[PDB]
């Protein structure tokens, strides 16, 4: 793994950009190339170094125009650092909440969805489960470029795998029914999450199931409740949204089908 | 709040 195993001193750390459940993110500079990169400093963890690297090797092969590339990892000193390509406009959630809606119009929202579906079709092809698909994990570049990031990150940390609490911790409103029930994930659970992401995009970054307590979500879903069509959301996009939320994962469309659907919508809408 | 605990 010499092509991507780095040393902390290989990168100049700058300001903190933010952080999440896995660690903090900083803007950094890969000295060798005077290249600005994103540096995620993972929390202290117990995961086997061998298991970590094998997982990271898989991620290193994820190469697509709409997936944030893994550039390297610093593993000589635990906790490990994850170096990825720097996205100039931050996460998609904040982007949508602060954007100029006349600029980021219906065609742009469609473009963003198209890009994300392309990236996911690729992950599906690689049988790579993202497990954290959501607007917070979509990053923005120049000219409305959108890239899916932090795919499979959960498999690089043991973290709170085990707790004495009853039940488990989840980003509940993005979690497919079967995942909540069994704490197991698949490409299909990523499809369900993609549906919630579409809703996030359609609403310019609103929090899903507004007014519904997290603890009430599963029951509602079991009884067929689903978020209603967002204001201004095209009927066909909502249709896809609803297909993503089929109770049986088997009944949900594949990302290849979703991407094809969006490419068509994007084409027609281009005119 | 994004995270919450869920007991099946
Ligand atoms: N339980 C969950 O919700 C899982 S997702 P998460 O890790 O808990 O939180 P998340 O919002 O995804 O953020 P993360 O720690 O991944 O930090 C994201 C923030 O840091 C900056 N960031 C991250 N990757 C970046 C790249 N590649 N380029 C520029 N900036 C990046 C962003 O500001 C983002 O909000
Ligand atoms: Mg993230």
């Amino acid at each position: 793994y010499d092509k991507w195993e780095m040393e902390r001193t290989d990168i100049t750390m700058k300001h903190k950009l933010g952080g999440g459940q896995y660690g903090e993110v900083y803007e950094g500079v890969w000295k060798k190339y005077s290249l600005t990169v994103a540096v995620k400093t993972l929390k202290e963890d117990t995961m086997e170094v061998e298991e970590f690297l094998k997982e990271a090797a898989v991620m290193k092969e994820i190469k697509h125009p709409n997936l944030v590339q893994l550039l390297g990892v610093c593993t000589r000193e635990p906790p490990f650092y994850i170096i990825t390509e720097f996205m100039t406009y931050g996460n998609l959630l904040d982007y949508l909440r602060e954007c100029n809606r006349q600029e980021v119009n219906a065609v742009v929202l469609l473009y963003m969805a198209t890009q994300i579906s392309s990236a996911m079709e690729y992950l599906e092809k690689k049988n790579f489960i993202h497990r954290d698909l959501a607007a917070r994990n979509c990053l923005v570049g120049e000219n409305h470029l959108v890239k899916v990031a932090d795919f499979g990150l959960s498999r690089l940390m043991t973290g709170d795998t085990y707790t004495a609490h009853a039940g488990a911790k989840f980003p509940i409103k993005w979690t497919a029914p079967e995942s909540l029930a069994y704490n197991k994930f698949s490409i299909k659970s990523d499809v369900w999450a993609f549906g919630v992401l579409l809703w996030e995009i359609a609403t310019y970054g609103m929090s899903p199931y507004p007014g519904i307590d997290l603890s009430q979500v599963y029951e509602l879903l079991e009884k067929d409740y689903r978020m209603e069509r967002p204001e201004g959301c095209p009927e066909k996009v909502y249709e896809l949204m609803r297909a993503c939320w089929q109770w049986n994962p088997s009944d949900r469309p594949s990302f290849a089908e979703i991407h094809q659907a969006f490419e068509t919508m994007f084409q027609e809408s281009s005119i | 709040e994004i995270f919450g605990e869920f007991e099946a």
